[PDB]
RNA sequence: AAGAACCUUACCUGGUCUUGACAUCCACGGAAGUUUUCAGAGAUGAGAAUGUGCCUUCGGGAACCGUGAGACAGGUGCUGC
RNA sequence: CCGGCCGGGAACUCAAAGGAGACUGCCAGUGAUAAACUGGAGGAAGGUGGGGAUGACGUCAAGUCAUCAUGGCCCUUACGACCAGGGCUACACACGUGCUACAAUGGCGCAUACAAAGAGAAGCGACCUCGCGAGAGCAAGCGGACCUCAUAAAGUGCGUCGUAGUCCGGAUUGGAGUCUGCAACUCGACUCCAUGAAGUCGGAAUCGCUAGUAAUCGUGGAUCAGAAUGCCACGGUGAAUAC
């Protein structure tokens, strides 16, 4: 049928529908080649497809909004790892012993008052 | 048809404002679309805590404002008049829409 | 830290040809957080090296890194008062990274034209080890050996 | 904060209420691009000074209603930061708890 | 560089200048309206602009027309 | 490469090479090059003479080089003659647009030495 | 001063607000000001009636004042005519109308405002601050309270220097947010100047 | 100081006010207000027309406005040792 | 008319409530069979998960009597009051904190991608028109997850620039303007045109920072008629190192 997965690296919240079929990776109409397939980390969306082969096994209907380039991409990776539940834990044995499934929160720290940008102390002066 | 929208400050005060504005309507004339959450408006303030000098030290306050939709997709007569002179729940402002 | 026996972070392997070692190199080139431009320069520099040397990249960036790579270095370790230099073997993990740092630091000077050009050239001179970075390695060695009386 | 200053302030407020937001038409209307661009508009920028130096809202310093402090003001509350905190901690201002996100 | 529609003048100074020129030349005019521009019809009158504690007379000439009065009344003396 | 008062550059795109003329910056240079029909990508060395004159007739319309110079000399001097506040600042070698004089103003006030 | 205000830090959790009225972003400020008005006035009048607190709720464009006090009889007076008078003069500045509701408290020695104003009223009458402070603590703890600490500060006794002295009994955890702690400061004007008498009362674990 | 062109403003120069810009008390006269004019930097000074309400002890009212007399008012004046 | 634009759907995102979850709880080993510790498992999260709030007895007779309250003292035809104009913006100089730089991981031109948080009615002001531009005119919608401020910028593609004080830098000044406001001279912001300074990475010295932190990139708010490189806040990209 069709299997869903969420994932949401840094702010951005991807949604990864996945099905068996053609090797094309569609995302918000834009091809994976043209959404960010030319820039660096073009394959971080294709990472959870190494130990669990893709090639032509499954087509991906991915959607994403919010965050930025790499953040969106991370969200997509996570969303795929969550979407790969059709063969359950047997995939997660190697899928987890390689990261991927970890939510990896680490959001931006709020700016602290009196400071300048969360950690940067506004220049001490002895005298 | 009845676009009721009610907002407040204390969240768990409007919980029973909505539960009660929906009960005293949904039971006597039925129909409801439930308490639609809506985003909470959060105004923040960053006042200086010291009467003089000491810019570094500040308190930051906020005023959470919780909105709630009601919606009643039919102008039920036992309900449309159960809104007027049957509202109450002070501390919570409620604007009915036609 | 005073107590924290924390481990090393795990970086992502290079997006192009798999090489975590030089992805580590790219990181030590990323000015103002722009990993993109930096990595573009890395690549450009490695294509103009795969041509002028005939070697690939994982082997071209190899037979060049070993020539700028330190074996023993100094760092003062005073015992009971006097603070004289004490030569000690550099950990392998820090080893190569330190070598890459010297390479890039050299690429910040020796102003050819384009940054990619400069870095590529740097690796080129590291090939027959006559560049500025290999000189850095040499002097780091002079700090030891000639001052290796301390042990 | 100097009773004099408070007075000055309230006289400015009210006297400003008397004229403008009512007789702001002298410049908001007569001062426009049309046929009134002739001597009428000039008569306007003339008459605009017949009014007292105040009346204009750009002379309401807008102080605290309690202490009358000219600085550290919050248009949301109308109170000085010192007084808004001093009241907030007493549970005066509704829904004003300490933010901590 | 300001006020795109019509020059600015204070009424007591505008009318003072009108009545002055229409009556003929006399003596410097004590005005405080440094904010006011200088009309062409003001050429000749040596009105005295207030500086903050005195009044400096200035014989308005053919060039001192576009400038305002405050341009010709230096206040903060320096050494 | 000799139009107007001077302009003698080389191996530069027509626009930047016309910016070399005192009295005309970039935008005005584009105006010129559109008024001459010449593309703004070609270098003066590539630019034929028959076009050089057409540029000349166009740059003559705008006040440039020495004429502009004595226009500025006329302005600043006239200001110093009137004795207005701006000219008054001109004579004392201090900022005119009302800049902080207390600390900076090191361009107008001159180099820091005494 | 470096400690947070006990009441503010709990306004959301255990403690409630004194003012209870949602307002639009416009008439919020002005309304708040009228509030401050009716509060300062009402307090300046019913001061002899030993008022602990007032709750200014505002339903349906009509203001409603509540007065938690230890002496509801003095507040109302005979037949409750004082109630009426107050409804008049107070409703006037609040925008009108103003139904008021007095609220009795049979445990006055446990309200921080009441204890504070008590110690204060003793302090104006030349009585020794130690006898008053310790008296208050004593009566509080034996009346039924898990904790209480009082604190006086100023010229106290007519000294040339100011010295703060606090006396406590029981458990009073200011950091435990689930803890219900009463708190009130009250200036005590004397012949030698103002003497602050701030008091904490740990009423309960929750 | 989370924002000095005027105001803010506490400073300076000049022109001014004095129970006073802000509060209550008493006597006395006037609905309040609004339109507009002249002198002046303006403050203020001098007017000119209009309107002349809510309770009748109706020698008074509840506000509002002006002079009178003394209480006082007012101070971002000094001392955070 | 491919705009979730329309039916319709409540799955999914997000929204806001109510709950669940992590406790060294389980496992090994160590340790006085104690607390505890090192490791493993599972787990979204691992041992105070991240961050914030919360500041003990006191110390500094720290700071504020100019926010406010108040004891003294002092003025009280004045040190109180009103108004106009000036000043708080002066400048041989000295320091603190910032911003923009010195360039090619860069400037410039064209094309194009991806945010969160907000704010808003004597306010936000689409659309359309004219203006090189700031803006002006006309005038919807919106007290709002719907309407607006509002195109995020770095980035990415392509073209040019060749290491010169230069197509770097953008100060300074001239001219012409727009906007708010009674009024922009003293002393506003912004736009256009021209001008085009120092500066080639900084002596002695010194500061910040262990992660989504530093660095760099833009956005919004409060104050506010107008007036930020400041303050507060949001998101993008995103390290190095810790023996
Ligand atoms: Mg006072
Ligand atoms: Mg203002
Ligand atoms: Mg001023
Ligand atoms: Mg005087
Ligand atoms: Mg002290
Ligand atoms: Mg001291
Ligand atoms: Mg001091
Ligand atoms: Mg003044
Ligand atoms: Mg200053
Ligand atoms: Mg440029
Ligand atoms: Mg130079
Ligand atoms: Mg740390
Ligand atoms: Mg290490």
């Amino acid at each position: 049928n069709q299997y869903y997965g969420t994932g949401r690296r840094k702010s951005s919240a991807a949604r990864v529908f996945i099905k068996p079929g053609n090797g094309k990776i569609v995302i918000n109409q834009r091809s994976l080649e043209q959404y960010f397939g030319r820039e660096t980390a073009r394959m971080v969306v294709r990472q959870p497809l190494e130990l669990v082969d893709m090639v032509e096994k499954l087509d991906l209907y991915i959607t994403v909004k919010g965050g930025g380039i790499s953040g969106q991409a991370g969200a997509i990776r996570h969303g795929i790892t969550r979407a790969l539940m059709e063969y359950d834990e047997s995939l997660r044995s190697e899928l987890r012993k390689a990261g991927f499934v970890t939510r990896d929160a680490r959001q931006v720290e709020r700016k602290k008052v009196g400071l300048r940008k969360a950690r940067r102390r506004p220049q001490f002066s002895k005298r | 048809r009845i676009r009721i929208r009610l907002k407040a400050f204390d969240h768990r005060l409007i919980d029973q404002a909505t539960a009660e504005i929906v009960e005293t309507a949904k039971r006597t004339g039925a129909q409801v679309r439930g308490p639609i959450p809506l985003p909470t408006r959060k105004e923040r303030f960053t006042v200086l805590i010291s009467p003089h000098v000491n810019k570094d030290a500040r308190d930051q306050y906020e005023i959470r404002t919780h909105l709630r939709l009601v919606d009643i997709v039919e102008p039920t007569e036992k309900t449309v008049d159960a809104l007027m002179r049957l509202d109450l729940a002070a501390g919570v402002d409620v604007q009915i829409s036609l | 830290p005073r107590r924290r026996v924390i481990g090393q972070r795990k970086i992502l392997p290079d997006p192009k040809f798999g090489s975590e070692l030089l992805a580590k190199f790219v990181n030590i080139l990323m000015v103002d957080g722009k990993k993109s431009t930096a990595e573009s320069i890395v690549y450009s520099a490695l294509e103009t090296l795969a041509q002028r040397s005939g070697k690939s990249e994982l082997e071209a960036f190899e037979v060049a890194l070993e020539n700028v790579r330190p074996t023993v270095e100094v760092k003062s370790r005073r015992v009971g008062g006097s603070t004289y230099q004490v030569p000690v073997e550099v950990r392998p993990v820090r080893r190569n990274a330190l070598a890459m740092r010297w390479i890039v630091e050299a690429a910040r000077k020796r102003g050819d034209k384009s940054m990619a050009l400069r870095l590529a050239n740097e690796l080129s001179d590291a090939a027959e080890n006559k560049g500025t970075a290999v000189k850095k390695r040499e002097d780091v060695h002079r700090m030891a050996e000639a001052n290796k009386a301390f042990a | 904060a100097k009773q004099s200053m408070k007075a000055r302030e309230v006289k400015r407020v009210a006297l400003a209420d008397k004229y403008f937001a009512k007789r702001a038409e002298l410049k908001a209307i007569i001062s426009d691009v049309n046929a009134a661009s002739d001597e009428d508009r000039w008569n306007a920028v003339l008459k605009l000074q017949t009014l007292p130096r105040d009346s204009s809202p750009s002379r309401q310093r807008n102080r605290c209603r309690q202490t009358g402090r000219p600085h550290g003001f919050l248009r949301k509350f109308g109170l000085s930061r010192i007084k808004v905190r001093e009241a907030a901690m007493r549970g005066e201002i509704p829904g004003l708890k300490k933010a901590s996100w | 560089r300001s006020l795109k529609k019509g020059p600015f003048i204070d009424l007591h100074l505008l009318k003072k200048v009108e009545k002055a020129v229409e009556s003929g030349d006399k003596k410097p005019l004590r005005t405080w309206s440094r904010r006011s521009t200088i009309f062409p019809n003001m050429i000749g009158l040596t009105i005295a602009v207030h500086n903050g504690r005195q009044h400096v007379p200035v014989f308005v000439t053919d060039e001192m027309v576009g400038h305002k009065l405050g341009e010709f009344a230096p206040t903060r003396t320096y050494r | 490469a000799r139009i107007a008062g001077i302009n003698i550059p080389d191996h530069k795109h027509a626009v930047i090479a016309l910016t070399s003329i005192y009295g005309v910056g970039k935008t005005r240079s584009k105006a010129i090059l559109a008024a001459a029909g010449i593309a703004e990508d070609v270098k003066i060395s590539e630019l034929s003479e028959g076009q050089i004159d057409t540029l000349r007739d166009e740059v003559a319309k705008f006040v440039v080089e020495g004429d502009l110079r004595r226009e500025i000399s006329m302005s600043i001097k006239r200001l110093m003659d009137l004795g207005c506040y701006r000219g008054l600042r001109h004579r004392r070698g201090l900022p005119v647009r009302g800049q902080r004089t207390k600390t900076n103003a090191r361009t107008r006030k001159g180099p820091r030495k005494p | 001063g470096q400690k947070v205000h006990p009441n503010g830090i709990r306004l959301g959790i255990v403690k409630p607000w004194n003012s209870t009225w949602f307002a639009n972003t416009k008439e919020f400020a002005d309304n708040l000001d009228s509030d401050f008005k009716v509060r300062q006035y009402l307090t300046k009048e019913l001061a002899k009636a030993s008022v602990s607190r007032i709750v200014i709720e505002r339903p349906a464009k009509s203001i409603r004042v509540t007065i938690h006090t230890a002496r509801p009889g003095i507040v109302i007076g005979k037949k409750g005519e004082d109630v009426e008078k107050l409804r008049k003069v107070v409703a006037d500045i609040a925008g009108v109308p103003a139904q008021i509701n007095i609220a009795e408290v049979r445990k006055p020695e446990l309200d921080a405002k009441l204890v504070a104003d008590s110690i204060t009223s003793q302090l104006e009458r030349r009585v020794m601050f130690r006898r008053a402070m310790k008296r208050a603590v004593q009566n509080a703890m034996r009346l039924g309270a898990k904790g209480i600490k009082v604190e006086v500060s100023g010229r106290l006794g007519g000294a040339e220097i100011a010295r703060t002295e606090w006396y406590r009994e029981g458990r009073v955890p200011l950091h435990t947010l689930r803890a219900d702690i009463d708190y009130n400061t009250s200036e005590a004007h004397t012949t030698y100047g103002v003497i602050g008498v701030k008091v904490w009362i740990f009423k309960g674990e929750i």
